[PDB]
DNA sequence: GTGATATCTGCTTTGGGTGGGTGGGTGGGTTGAGGCAATA
DNA sequence: AAGCAGATATCAC
């Protein structure tokens, strides 16, 4: 009774918070924020809301303190209050919407996060805020919220038994409640779960790795298990950087020591986090963002603005920064009626001298790309890059795990030290670079995966520094791999008095400026916005060449082929850099990328002119 | 903000703890230990901090500060509350408005920065006030960094009658202190820190003259003068007339454009010359 | 009298109330009154340091306790659990007396014993050590995550509190909210490879770490472990052996990395006073240079470069999108028998975290990171190599020219981007590797030819050579005066270091230098605020002009950033929080002197003349 | 009326992957593909 | 279903 009274009072306070909370001022106006959000979400068929802890503290500090210290009970009370308020906001309801739905209440806060390493025993059963990286996600499974049980002998049924949230089970009644007289006694453990009477929700399990910068020196990164349910399920994927609010909890399995439990230490338990809210970190588009993106795409010098924003810390490399912008946006993937596909992704290779910021460029593109994976050729294998076959520990069966080019599907994979890769490992990438699939036939698995990613590779020349006398001996790659690159840049560290003085002053100023507090630059776009702008354009615009632009491209391609053919004849050596139909389609992709920057449905002659200029400076220069 | 950040970026406590030094951090840790506040709590944002610690915070801070040689930790002021959320102390509003007005974001002119500051004072433009609070945090951090750079390198050199500190273009945050009001406030904070952290008794009773670059095209420098820092100072300043008398006697190219006569614009080449006259005038 | 036992064991004696109270009072008095040689209250400073950092452990040196409380010292090894509990209670009383509000931070203080005189090997532990306080040493081979263990249990009405021991399940469902937990960790300790006889299988023990003791060590660490040797009945052991054999474990009390290592926290106020006073000296740079391998006749450029590499530069990341390393890599190359290996061994001995490896003994994955196969769990896992294990440390590579080329190319990413990227067997990840690489190599043909350039003498190519901030050429020239000086120094060194027993400045003692280095790397972060950009820019252009003309070595932008690291390292040696002009001048001189040494003998005179203005 | 001694009751077993890989492979499970070091 | 551990009522002397 007294406990019931206390619970009812707390639920009433949560209900009043939901009914009365307001944002605004008497000069402007007022909005009942949470009541309105609940009403709109329920009408949309989305039975969840997100509540800020600061708002709750503003309304009632004690309620927020209780929610922080004892999250489970008070969160249950808050959900019941949310259900009550959802009935009142929507209470006269249309036919087929009679039954009131449960409301999931998500939690959000402005507090500073805490690390995995800082999670101690004294914080058990508390509300915690943790940053990390998603490294693994399980399949979506069913978790019972309500069960009905029936007696084997007498068919006596107990219905609507509530289940605990999280990774917690239930202990069935030991004995039945039927009358002792007349009937032979019911057997021990008489109850079984009725399949069709059970109410279930979707659940998921995740692994959260600590942030790379938080790892103590010389230690392998640690991870933690996450439990997600209902609308939190299937929100994040491996590779996402997130901040999670949750309950630090313990797995509650059977009390019995079944199979003769024989742990290496006594009284140990398994920890996990019961997730109450997820926030994806930058490192859907609001209408304000969409309007801002449309404004950027319409700037007459948008191409210059984007190029200036790519690795602004690097001193020069304007042509290579322009080509990287095209790679980030990409071309238009197409499927012809016969079923054959033409890829829209752009591949770029930087081959050149040491200390020319090739690795710094690759690191930037990893941060800038909406989907980006950085790997090293030396530290890679054929199975690691594409996909692997291995034994599943639980099932005792063969499974498949994706490599770098599966994790980078839909984005960019940056392969540094490309020359150090073994020939057998390099050759495993040919199919993925052109057909954009990975074919596997191993250990009884015959399947095909998607690998629609752009390759950005860096390498050194054969003799360390490019030697003009050695000629074609500077390049070691086969013609097959080189023909799969849209643009090939030969980077030569040219020594000049005037440029060297300018570069040195830039580098010194860069090191001194590390102390300066960060400031915006008028002519550039910050990385966070550029990252979002790229993602928006790739989903919204797939351009095509205009009929006039195609005629211009056709005529220049024929000239380029004749010049390459003539050059090989005169030199008596077949050139290392080939000029094939793939290079014609490469120019099409680069032209479409330039249009996609401007959100233009058709690529013009100016787009083809710029695409041909980029090709001239990159690949024709290498080939001649 | 967080209590730790507030303690580190308040010129009063930052000057008395000598947080620009290596032993100042240890002294701050000792202060917090005397309070009994867990480090993780004081490093958390004040709003998110556990309410049990907030019950007697002002009294306990006053007592601990009294033990540590700060007797003026408490000031009489005012606060304004509206809504469920909105609560502000007067000094917070002052700092936010100042930061909006003296913003370093040069995309907007100074008449544009004035308009933002004026708008922020109306409750309809609350978002501007919060933005100004963030800008104020950045400005306070920059001020402490500049003070540390000046005090650690011994850039405050005593001429006979006054102390002289000059900012150079190599300084990282110099841009944030090119505007005269920011330079004046920085000079006052710097003098307070210097007086707290110096050994010479004479240098504690001196006024300060501070210079910072204004325009690299015309070679102009902003010069400010402030009086000695004392607990009972009458807050009276004699540097405007002294500057006008030095410039006249030496024939330098000075401009009086600020409404305060102690802020001047000087041709950099004349600077040296100017100063000598000033010295001879005040000694 | 406490010493006199009326026919009880020590455990029984300390279990009863009278002796318990006497022990409590004696330990409290020891904490309150113990003073060092100078007369300073040791535990007043130790407790202040503990509380300022919000820590829960008080470390007691066994020798001090034995000197002041000999009876308690005698009791401690025989009845460790009871004595340690009493010590914990007394320590909590004293701490709360000094800091009455500390009870909000913690309710328990752990007393941890160091310098226990009863050292034993893992192989030597016998049944007579059971339930005693023992000190052993070894290698951490396996380490669990930090796990929650029941401490004070509550059951569902809700049952009364129940304590949990390390040996059996308690006998009353558990109430998660009302229960109390503790941090738990299990480590496996193994015989160090240098102590096990060749061809023999090492011995191993298990250890349990509790509360704030967790995460005190990592796999691969050399540790000294003080704890309680504990045995418990195990049925499956009995089954296996056919005899009633009990399982054993170490209940850890104190974990130290004791291979001559002192942490920044362990430095005392007097130590910092001495370090600061030393830094005030006008010749401190020369004294620190002279402290590098004092038993080597002068190779003054090598010692200077190694000191700079030891102190290190400052990492920078201007806007979070442009990372620049702060580490300084060194390459020694010269004639045989010039003490290159001795320099590397000295660096290994003086550094806090150093890994030494040689030539063909290092493989590509062993240096960076490797993929371990398993028969039963997840098939594939990622494990740290030398560079990962030496993160924020030093990796020394001897016989650098004798390495396999494929193995030598595996350090390129770690030397510049300071990370290792692995994409293997379903693992796609990057690990931190921020380590100073110091390598020693021999020239082509085993002799450095002065008629050639450095690039002609070695088989290394431009990409690897550019990753080395400092290049040192060691030349063995025949000069009668120098030969006599070297002979008289070496024979005197053999006289001085009999087991029975150039700068012109007295070097620092090695223990003093180790304290100085740790303080500077932890408490000093020199800032580059101002620099003569024109002088540095003009110098860089001149260097690139001469490098292209002669081809002695490649010059890249990396050479500008190395100068800034060297200026920062020089300022750190002086405990300066801001880099000044004399740091930049020293860094310029170091870089120009190195460049001139890479020229042919004929060109060397012209090169000094070209850069004379800087070298002045 | 106490000491067997006969009857009755509840536990958990099996090897198994909805019981974990945050138990451990010195507690015990074919087949193939995938990294290493040594190899040629 | 099969078997050991525990509980307990029951004959016998
Ligand atoms: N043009 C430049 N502007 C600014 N910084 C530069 C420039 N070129 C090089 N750097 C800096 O110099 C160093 C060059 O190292 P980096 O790893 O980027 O070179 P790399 O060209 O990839 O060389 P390698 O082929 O040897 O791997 C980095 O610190 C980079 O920031
Ligand atoms: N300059 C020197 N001063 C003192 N000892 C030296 C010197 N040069 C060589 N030695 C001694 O010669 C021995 C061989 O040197 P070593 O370490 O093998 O050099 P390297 O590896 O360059 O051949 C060492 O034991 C070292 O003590
Ligand atoms: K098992
Ligand atoms: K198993
Ligand atoms: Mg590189
Ligand atoms: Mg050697
Ligand atoms: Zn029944």
């Amino acid at each position: 009774d007294e406990g019931q009274a206390r619970k009812s009072q707390l639920q009433r306070r949560f209900k009043e918070f939901l009914r009365q909370y307001r944002v605004g001022t008497d000069r402007t106006g007022f909005t009942f924020k949470y009541r309105d959000e609940l009403k709109r979400h329920y009408n949309l068929g989305e039975y969840w809301i997100e509540v800020e802890m600061e708002d709750l503290a503003s309304f009632d500090e004690d309620l927020a303190d209780y929610l922080y210290k004892q999250p489970a009970e008070h969160l249950q009370l808050l959900e019941e209050a949310a259900k009550e308020v959802a009935d009142e906001v929507t209470r006269p309801r249309p036919s087929g919407e009679e039954v009131l739905q449960d409301i999931q209440v998500m939690l959000k806060s402005d507090a500073s996060p805490s690390s995995i390493r800082s999670l101690k025993s004294d914080m058990m059963s508390h509300l915690v805020k943790i940053p990390g990286i998603i490294i693994a996600a399980s399949a979506v499974r069913a978790k019972a919220t309500r069960i009905s049980i029936q007696c084997r002998s007498c068919r006596n049924t107990l219905t609507n038994i509530a289940m605990r949230p999280g990774l917690e089970g239930y202990a069935l009644p030991r004995k039945c409640n039927t009358d002792q007289a007349g009937r032979p006694k019911c057997p021990l453990d008489p109850y079984f779960i009725m399949p069709d009477k059970c109410k279930c929700v979707d659940f998921q399990t995740l692994k959260l790795q600590e942030l790379p910068d938080a790892v103590p020196h010389g230690e392998m990164p640690r991870h933690m298990q996450l439990y997600c349910d209902r609308y939190l399920c299937d929100k994040v994927v491996p590779g996402n950087r997130v901040t999670i609010m949750g309950i630090y909890s313990i797995k509650k399995f059977g009390l019995t020591t079944s199979r003769g439990r024989d742990r290496v230490g006594v009284g140990i338990r398994s920890s996990y986090i019961r997730v109450l809210g997820i926030q994806v970190d930058t490192d859907a588009v609001s209408p304000q963002e969409e309007e801002e993106f449309r404004r950027l795409a319409a700037l007459p010098n948008v191409y210059e603005v984007i190029s200036k924003s790519i690795a602004p810390s690097i001193f020069g490399g304007t042509d290579m920064k322009k080509a990287i912008a095209c790679l980030l946006f990409g071309g238009s993937r197409k499927r012809l009626p016969d079923g054959l596909t033409r890829r829209g992704d752009i591949n770029l290779l930087m081959l050149g001298d040491p200390g020319t910021a090739k690795s710094q460029l690759l690191k930037f593109v990893e941060k800038c790309s909406p989907i980006g994976v950085y790997t090293s050729g030396k530290g890679s294998s054929a199975a690691g890059l594409t996909a692997s076959v291995m034994r599943d520990p639980s099932s005792r069966n063969f499974i498949m795990e994706g490599g770098a080019m599966v994790l980078a599907d839909g984005g960019v994979v940056c392969i540094d030290e490309f020359d150090k890769m073994r020939e057998d490992d390099r050759v495993a990438i040919h199919e993925a670079m052109e057909q954009q699939t990975i074919s596997i036939a191993k250990a009884g698995i015959t399947t095909t995966l998607n690998s629609r990613c752009s390759v950005l590779a860096a390498a050194n020349s054969v003799f360390g520094r490019w030697d003009e006398t050695k000629g074609e001996d500077n390049i070691d790659f086969m013609p097959t791999i080189l023909s799969r690159f849209d643009m090939i840049f030969i980077v030569k560290d040219e020594h000049n008095e005037e440029r060297d003085v300018m570069l040195a002053k830039h580098v010194i100023t860069l090191h001194v400026s590390a102390l300066t507090q960060t400031q915006a630059v008028e002519g550039e776009i910050d990385l966070a916005k550029l990252k979002k702008f790229i993602a928006y354009c790739r989903v919204k615009c797939g351009p095509r060449l205009s009929a006039e632009a195609a005629e211009k491209l056709k005529n220049r391609y024929i000239i380029m082929r004749s010049g390459a053919r003539q050059h090989e004849r005169d030199s008596d050596r077949r050139s290392s850099i080939p000029i094939t139909v793939r290079q014609l389609e490469a120019i099409v992709r680069i032209a479409e990328a330039l249009s996609k920057m401007k959100l233009q449905p058709f690529a013009t002659e100016a787009d083809v002119e710029e695409a041909l200029r980029l090709f001239q400076v990159s690949t024709l220069d290498a080939a001649l | 903000w967080s209590l730790h950040d507030s303690l580190c970026n308040t010129s009063y406590t930052a000057a008395r703890f000598k947080l620009w030094s290596v032993h100042g951090q240890k002294r701050l840790q000792e202060f917090l230990a005397d309070m009994g506040l867990p480090l993780k709590q004081v490093k958390q944002k004040f709003q998110a901090m556990d309410i049990s610690l907030k019950e007697n915070l002002r009294e306990m801070i006053e007592e601990s500060a009294n033990k540590f040689g700060m007797k003026d930790m408490r000031v009489q002021t005012f606060s304004i509350h509206f809504g469920f959320k909105h609560k502000f102390l007067a000094s917070d509003v002052v700092f936010a408005t100042m930061s909006l007005m003296e913003s370093p974001e040069k995309d907007g002119s100074g008449t544009d920065h004035f308009i933002q500051a004026l708008d922020s004072l109306s409750r309809s433009n609350l978002d501007k006030l919060y933005h100004g609070l963030e800008l104020a945090k950045k400005q306070l951090r920059a001020t402490q960094q500049t003070i540390a750079s000046c005090l650690c390198t011994n850039l405050v050199i005593s001429q006979g009658p006054f102390l002289y500190c000059s900012l150079m273009e190599g300084t990282p945050d110099v841009m944030l202190f090119s505007r005269p009001a920011s330079l004046s406030l920085l000079s006052k904070h710097l003098l307070k820190s210097f007086v707290c952290s110096t050994k010479n008794r004479r240098c504690k009773l001196l006024p300060l003259v501070m210079a910072a670059p204004l325009s690299m095209e015309h070679g102009t420098v902003t010069v400010v003068g402030i009086p000695p820092e004392t607990d009972s100072s009458d807050r009276k300043n004699f540097f405007g007339r002294a500057f006008e008398k030095a410039a006249e006697s030496t024939s330098s190219r000075m401009l009086h454009n600020h409404f305060d006569l102690s802020v001047i614009e000087l041709k950099a080449e004349d600077r040296s010359k100017f100063l000598d006259a000033l010295i001879s005038l005040l000694s | 009298n406490l010493e006199d036992l009326k026919g009880h064991s020590v455990r029984e004696w300390v279990s009863m109330a009278g002796p318990r109270l006497e022990i409590h009072h004696r330990f409290k008095n020891f904490l309150r009154t113990h003073v060092d040689s100078h007369g300073h209250n040791v535990f007043k400073e130790r407790i202040s340091d503990m509380c300022k950092e919000n820590r829960e452990s008080l470390v007691v040196n066994y020798e001090d306790l034995a000197a002041r409380e000999h009876v308690l010292a005698y009791f401690l090894p025989e009845a460790p659990a009871e004595l340690l509990q009493i010590f914990d209670e007394a320590a909590l009383e004293v701490v709360l007396a000094m800091y009455p509000k500390y009870d909000r931070i913690t309710n328990h203080i752990h007393v941890r014993i160091s310098h226990l005189p009863l050292v034993e090997e893992l192989r030597s532990l016998r049944q007579l050590h059971l339930n005693q306080l023992i000190r052993t040493s070894g290698v951490v081979t396996s380490c669990t995550g930090v796990l929650p263990q029941l401490s004070m249990v509550k059951y569902n009405f809700v049952l009364g509190p129940f304590c949990q021991s390390q040996n059996q399940e308690v006998k009353p469902e558990v109430n998660m909210e009302e229960t109390i937990y503790q941090n738990y960790q299990r480590i496996r300790i193994q015989e160090s490879p240098g102590k096990v006889a060749a061809g023999r299988l090492p011995r191993s023990k298990d250890a349990i770490l509790l509360a704030d003791l967790v995460d005190s060590c990592k796999p691969g660490d050399e540790i000294e472990l003080t704890g309680i040797y504990h045995n418990n009945y195990d049925g499956s052991l009995n089954t296996a052996n056919g005899f009633p054999v009990f399982a054993t474990v170490i209940l850890a009390n104190h974990v130290a990395k004791k291979d001559n290592k002192v942490a920044v926290g362990e430095l005392t106020d007097e130590d910092v006073k001495m370090i600061t006073s030393l830094s005030k000296d006008q010749q401190i740079g020369e004294k620190i240079f002279a402290s590098i391998a004092p038993s080597i006749y002068g190779h003054e450029d090598i010692k200077r470069g190694l000191a700079l590499a030891l102190f290190g530069g400052e990492p920078k990341n201007p806007g979070g999108k442009h990372k620049v390393r702060g580490d300084i890599n060194v390459l020694l190359c010269g004639d045989p028998g010039t003490a290159k290996s001795q320099f590397l061994k000295y660096i290994e001995k003086v550094s806090s975290r150093a890994i030494f490896t040689t030539g063909q003994g290092a493989s590509a994955v062993g240096l960076t990171a490797y993929v371990q196969r398993h028969p039963v769990s997840r098939e594939w896992t990622l494990e740290a190599g030398a560079l990962v294990l030496a993160d924020r440390g030093v990796c020394l590579i001897d016989e650098f020219d004798k390495m396999n080329d494929q193995d030598r190319t595996s350090i390129h990413e770690a030397m510049e981007q300071q990370s290792i990227s692995i994409s293997k067997a379903g693992i796609v990840t990057s690990l931190q590797a921020r380590c100073t690489v110091i390598a020693a190599a021999n020239p082509i043909g085993g002799r450095y030819d002065p008629s050639l350039t450095f690039s002609e003498n070695v088989d290394l190519t431009e990409p690897i050579i550019s990753r080395f901030d400092i290049l040192c050429v060691v030349r063995d020239t025949v000069d009668p005066v120098q030969d006599e000086m070297l002979a008289r120094f070496v024979v005197g060194s053999h006289v001085r270091h009999h087991p029975s027993n150039t700068y012109g400045v007295e070097p620092l003692p090695q223990e003093v230098l180790k304290k100085y280095i740790i303080y500077a790397k932890e408490r000093v972060h020199p800032k580059l605020n101002q620099m003569d950009q024109d002088k540095v820019a003009k110098m860089y252009s001149d260097l690139r002009k001469e490098s292209m003309a002669t081809g002695s070595i490649p010059i890249t932008v990396r050479h500008i950033e190395s100068m800034i690291r060297m200026a920062e390292a020089h300022a750190r040696i002086h405990l300066r929080d801001y880099v000044i002009e004399d740091d930049v001048n020293m860094a310029i001189r170091v870089m120009l002197e190195s460049f001139i040494d890479t020229q042919k003998f004929s060109v060397m005179r012209s090169m000094r003349k070209t850069f004379a203005r800087y070298l002045s």
